[PDB]
């Protein structure tokens, strides 16, 4: 019988929540599983495995301690990194990833700001704070 | 030895002794983890409304489920708390056992989830919850007196139901208490048989002239609208208890419908000055000021009936006939139809709603509520008649 | 030669990029496998790394054990680190250490679950009073669970015990916001940030009120500066699509909605609000995939559910509409626009039986709207 | 029962080289982990009195100095150690000055229980 | 519109001083979502049994911020 | 045949389907027609919160001379009723008779008893319970009621125990007896109630049971081991958090601790748990008392007054409240009711004596003080007055 103690210390479920999590447990699963049962099984040279944005060739140049078409593919690259390989942007179509594209830097830009007083004047910020 | 603190103990709980129920409870239960016992102090705790506390303690050391007795316990604690949910938990959405000389544990638990269900406003599953319940164990009654009082079965449906269930467990008090039970069941269908029955019972057996036979006789009359036989009735039952709720909206009724002014202003005040709380009072001052034609006031007297007692049939529709008599047409709709949606079972809402529709000049929705009306309830002059 | 390869993970990943901070942690970790602190810098990341090679070539395979429950909470999934606290880690090490209390605690909180995340954290509250470190998010759950007893326990408690720890200030500024107030709720916010900068929830909670308060631009702002402080932070993200929501462009919302779902692949909330991104950009099939995910990865929610029978409503798959419909009101009865949508694909359908009904529910639930209903009622017959 | 002792072993050889560097948070968790485990030892355990020790060692260490101050009052007689943790607490909070008081002049005394032990940090 | 009144208040002597006070303000609607006036607002649907004692339970009971 | 219907009634009675309840009553009281069937319907009548219909139907063909158990239900009723004079009219002011279970003069002595003591007659409600725990030693309810109020001198309490005799409990008086010597007063022969406890926890493994945990709680409580009582009121208070006996100790003891955090969850979950209950609204006082708020404090301990009349922590708080305030006037016959009600507590006219000092009046001060000083040899606040 499915095991459910570990999702609720009250040693009893009622069953509307037993198929609630059973169902909701396995496709969850299922997604990370393959882009059953839980109990049955959870199983499944540089050591960095992954970093976000980073492909494999970025990992390789780390080991190492380092027209319309093309920009297409810098199109699509961009997204890739910043999108955490998405599957979406090939159901984009081609004009709608223009105004996306614009819109990332504008908005990286700003960041780059972000991330980036006489003697009478800042004394007083701390006396009033 | 423990015996004799364990009969002290049950006496003192039925003599309403609490504390020293209490008290030799918790000393037993101490002295020995029998899980009875921890019944009996849960038990104790049920009765002087503690209800918290019994759960806790039926709760702290996961007896439950060890015997079923003590969920039951701990199910009802729940229950009464309105923490439905948990209640549902412990219990379990079906029968978990599906497949002494008192009734059977199980059948216990399925009216609780019969209950439950009907809390929640599941009809659906409360109706197969409840019918399980009578049928698993036919020493039980709380369940099918709840289904009838309820009408969440149709007329042809409780007959049905009533055929299908036997009486072997009775066997000597087969009869009687075949009588007994048929004297509740519901009017519309074959009146004669709850008739020939009621006789057979009244000369026969010692059971002549009590509550329920009486309570029968007048529904019967208030159903066939022999009104003077309804009050001769209503009142020779009322004049040994006063206050006995179950023939108390009949006789309300039948008293409006004779406008019997004083009389329903005698039962208003009497009522008031005993039962402030209860909803019966103040649908009985409601009606007063029906019966005086003061619609707009006890529009508001209805509403307070109403949520003083959910599950109440005659609160709600007389909410709506006020709406309905007098102008404000248009919203008459919207509580006709809460009166359908929330009281499913009953042909009367589905009636109204159709004859609101027809007033409305609108006739395809009236004909539709009415042969709704008239599939819930197959023998009605008033459905027929519209 | 191990610290210092940690030192240089915390300066990159401080500065500009945490690709080679997380390098440099994984070279450390290579270096020794005891420096639980660069596996926390890892984690705050999205990063992993192949513990089996790590911690191979009891103890070993306890410390691997909490690195895969680390590396999953971090990734979010948390069925699997619940399942593997049910089988590995003895009770005597779940129960009693600190720290698995507030990861299982925040993995019961991930998950719709609410009861249980207060259960756990609130026996680890009991055990230590005077932590202080990771209670934004018993301030959070209190926020979600619409309490405000607990909240004023753990507001006063903190303020007598740390007056000047950040996590205190954030937790008066929701209990604040909780309340009735937003501004004070601001200044409380404001305070815990200037107290200790770095702070992203901070900025977070700032950018939700002055949403709330209909400050587009002061919420925008406090996001950037959230995201400013850490780079991966799916809940200013999903402020920031919602504020582009509301202004209109779909373009920015979209962005910021998928790449807060990024981060976080298991949560209702942002697949659906980046399906409904979808939509308002016009990719009716793409957006189904994520509905299709989002009903599948949990049931009883009324907003996939919900917006599953609309789209398909929309494009008419009505066989399977009918039945999306129906369990969201075996679910939930209470919805007034859904038993709308039931009866218009029961009509639709052509049982018109369960119409009537549907639509009797649907007039009940909506006495303003009714006259549209009597007019479905009219093409029902 | 046999690799039981181990583990214990290498986790305090394993916060004993944590704290040695300047590295706090790897030694909190070690020690909270270690403190944790030694929960079904009993209290006459030497053990359970070094894990403890440590615990209030690291907890110190990292500021919290309150959350020290508790778990060094819990236990406070048990080890030198310990107290050394409780009147540190005490002289940075200005509370429960004088329970530390008369555990100091009691330890003091005596050695002009356990005493003496090859742990990092234990006072002269 | 006194003699009215004077009968409403006649009869609505009859009640507990918690009952009374449950009843100061209300008003039932016609769909029948009910509205609850504090002496906040209770605002839910009738006939399911939880929402009377939470009425009754900010009533009565102590609610308190405590800064 | 009425067997059957006997037990199936006994049955609805017992899994609490009260309509069948009634129902098997009325039906099988129909059929048999003998009193105690109208004894089980008016206790069904009873359990479904209705005593009018228990009342009327007891009464209606005079049943209460002919039974002994039914004339006590319908008195019951009455008394949770609210009606006093007729309920004692029916019963009889005094004593008219002067196996398992109990005797039933004990529990129509008891609540006669009741009806005294709501009748403020303290004197005949101290002759009735007397009387009663002699007549009978099992209506633990003649005891323990007797005890809680402080109706009597605890002098008085221990001879009267030593009076009654235990000894038709036969092989159980072993640990009865000890059981009821528990539960007396603990500022006399307090050694005594010592050894007892380690009797009861040795040979009976009645460590765990409740009451003796509160027994030695009121014990630290005496002395003021206010640390012991906090330490065992937690360990006990974790099982179950609202044993009512149990609790106001517990809000002694963590005022005297001086902490505002546990006493304010404990009070907001009380407050939640029984909102008519005066425990709660006590402790809601306390705690404003913890954070000196007097103006709220005197309304939060008014309250808990006025919903127990026989709550003397109320009326003490209460002059508490009114000597912090400012005012000492109204504090002066706050202390002189609170001693009056309650005769033989030395708390009351101790506070009393202590707002003596505060007027600079002496001279009762010297008379008051001897008298609290009289039964408690032993306690700082009496030396140090």
């Amino acid at each position: 019988q499915y095991d459910y103690s570990p999702f609720c210390e009250r040693n009893t479920l009622r069953e509307s929540r037993i198929d609630s999590f059973l169902k909701a447990e396995r496709a969850a699963h299922c997604l990370v599983f393959h882009k059953y049962r839980p109990d049955i099984d959870i199983m499944c040279s540089m050591l960095l495995e992954s970093v976000p944005g980073c492909n494999k060739e970025d990992l390789e140049r780390l080991s190492r301690r380092e027209r319309l078409d093309d920009i297409i593919n810098h199109e699509t690259n961009a997204l890739k990194s910043f999108w955490n390989d998405s599957g979406l942007v090939n159901s984009l179509q081609s004009h709608h990833l223009h105004e996306e594209y614009l819109l990332l830097q504008e908005e990286l830009k700003n960041v780059y700001k972000i991330k980036c007083e006489s003697l009478r004047d800042k004394c007083r910020r701390h006396y009033s704070n | 030895a423990i015996e004799r603190l364990r009969l002290w103990r049950f006496d003192a709980l039925m003599q309403h002794m609490y504390r020293t129920a209490e008290y030799i409870a918790d000393k037993v239960y101490n002295i020995s983890n029998d899980p009875d016992d921890a019944f009996w102090l849960g038990q104790v705790y049920y009765n002087n409304n503690q209800y918290v506390r019994a759960v806790e303690l039926i709760t702290r050391n996961n007896l439950d489920g060890v015997n079923i007795l003590c969920r039951y316990l701990l199910g009802l604690s729940f229950v009464k708390l309105q923490r439905f949910d948990d209640a549902l938990d412990v219990i379990g959405e079906y029968n978990p056992f599906s497949e002494d000389g008192g009734i059977k544990m199980e059948s216990s638990l399925c009216f609780l989830r019969g209950k439950i269900y009907f809390a929640q406003n599941n009809f659906n599953k409360a109706r197969d919850a409840f019918r399980e319940a009578i049928l698993v164990d036919i020493k039980n009654f709380e369940a099918f007196e709840m289904l009838l009082s309820k009408n969440l079965l149709t007329p042809q449906e409780e007959w049905d139901l009533f055929d299908s269930l036997d009486f072997k467990e009775f066997g000597e008090d087969k009869e009687i208490m075949k009588n007994l039970y048929k004297i509740n069941l519901s009017k519309y269908i074959n009146t004669e048989d709850i008739t020939k029955s009621n006789e057979i019972l009244a000369k026969d057996y010692k059971l002549a002239d009590n509550v329920d036979v009486v309570r029968s006789k007048v529904d019967i009359c208030y159903t066939q609208c022999k009104f003077n036989e309804c009050l001769e009735l209503c009142e020779t039952v009322l004049e040994n208890d006063e206050f006995n709720t179950n023939i108390l909206p009949a006789y309300i009724g039948c008293l409006y419908e004779l406008s019997n002014k004083n009389k329903l202003f005698l039962l208003s005040h009497r009522l008031a000055e005993t039962f402030p709380k209860s909803a019966i009072t103040w649908f009985s001052v409601a009606t007063y000021y029906m019966s005086l034609d003061r619609i707009s006031e006890a529009q508001k007297y209805y509403s307070k009936s109403s949520i003083l007692d959910p599950s109440f049939a005659a609160a709600w529709l007389g909410f709506a006939h006020t709406y309905a008599l007098e102008g404000e047409q248009d919203q008459a709709l919207t509580a006709y139809s809460t009166a359908s949606r929330f009281f499913p079972g009953m042909h009367l809402p589905k009636l109204f709603l159709g004859m609101q529709f027809m007033a409305m000049n609108s006739l395809n929705l009236a004909e539709s509520y009415f042969v709704l009306a008239y599939d819930i309830c197959p023998n009605d002059p008033l459905v027929l008649n519209e | 030669l191990a610290t210092l390869n940690c030192l240089l993970g915390n300066l990159y990943m401080k500065l500009d990029h945490s690709k080679e901070g997380a390098f440099y942690h994984s070279e450390a970790l290579a270096i020794n496998p005891y420096l639980w602190e660069s596996y926390e810098a890892i984690c705050k990341m999205r990063a992993t790394v192949d513990l089996k090679r790590v911690f191979f070539d009891t103890l070993p395979e306890i410390m691997y054990n909490f690195a895969l429950i680390l590396r999953s909470s971090s990734q979010y999934n948390s069925f699997k680190a619940i399942r593997l606290f049910e089988s590995q880690i003895p009770s005597h090490i779940k129960d009693t250490m600190p720290w698995c209390l507030v990861q299982l605690g925040k993995l019961h909180f991930e998950i719709i679950n609410y009861d249980m995340s207060l259960k756990y954290f609130n026996r680890l509250k009991d055990l230590q009073p005077a932590r202080v470190k990771d209670m934004e998010i018993f301030s959070t759950l209190l926020w979600h669970l619409h309490d405000k007893v607990k909240s004023s326990n753990l507001a006063n408690g903190l303020m007598d015990t740390m007056p000047n720890k950040p996590e205190t200030w954030c937790c008066i500024g929701n209990l604040l916001s909780l309340q009735k107030d937003h501004d004070a709720a601001i200044k409380a916010f404001e305070k815990a940030t200037q107290l200790d900068p770095n702070f992203a929830y901070a900025y977070t909670l700032q950018g939700h009120e002055h949403s709330s308060n209909d400050s587009s631009d002061s919420a925008k702002t406090c996001y950037r500066k959230a995201l400013a402080c850490d780079p991966q932070h799916y809940n200013a993200y999903y402020g920031l699509g919602t504020s582009a929501m509301k202004l209109g462009q779909y373009e920015e919302a979209l962005l910021y909605f998928e790449k807060a779902r990024s981060i976080n692949p298991v949560n209702v909330v942002l697949i659906c609000c980046c399906g409904g991104s979808l939509e308002k950009l016009g990719y009716k099939e793409k957006a189904l995939q994520y509905y299709e995910l989002a009903c599948h990865l949990q049931p009883t929610s009324s907003l996939s559910k919900y917006k599953m029978g609309q789209l398909l409503y929309s494009m008419t798959r009505y066989n399977v509409a009918l039945q999306t419909f129906e369990e969201l009101v075996k679910l939930v009865p209470d919805d007034a626009t859904a038993h709308y949508l039931l009866g218009q694909t029961y009509r639709i359908v052509g049982r018109k039986k369960d119409a009537i009904k549907e639509l009797t529910v649907a007039m009940n639930l909506d006495p303003k709207g009714n006259q549209v209903i009597i007019d479905e009622l009219q093409k029902c017959h | 029962d046999d690799q039981a002792l181990s583990t214990i072993i290498q986790l305090q050889d394993c916060i004993q080289q944590a704290i040695q560097q300047l590295n706090y948070s790897t030694a909190e968790f070690l020690a909270e982990l270690l403190y944790a485990e030694c929960s079904i030892l009993d209290k006459s355990s030497v053990y359970w009195s070094d894990a403890v020790y440590l615990y209030a060692l690291s907890l110190f260490l990292n500021k919290s100095y309150h959350t020290a101050f508790q778990i060094s009052k819990e236990f406070k007689e048990y080890h030198l150690g310990i107290a050394y943790i409780f009147g540190r607490c005490a002289l940075q909070l200005s509370q429960g000055v004088n329970e530390a008081i008369l555990t100091l002049l009691s330890i003091i005394n005596v050695f002009s229980m356990v005493l003496n032990s090859n742990l990092v940090h234990i006072p002269d | 519109m006194t003699s009215e009144q004077n009968s409403n208040r006649y009869w609505n002597s009859f009640h507990d001083e918690d009952d009374w006070n449950l009843f100061n303000g209300m008003e039932l609607e016609s769909n029948g979502v009910v509205t609850f006036a504090g002496q906040e607002t209770i605002t839910g649907s009738i006939f399911d049994r939880r929402i009377t004692q939470l009425a009754y339970a900010r009533n009565n009971g102590w609610h308190e911020l405590a800064l």
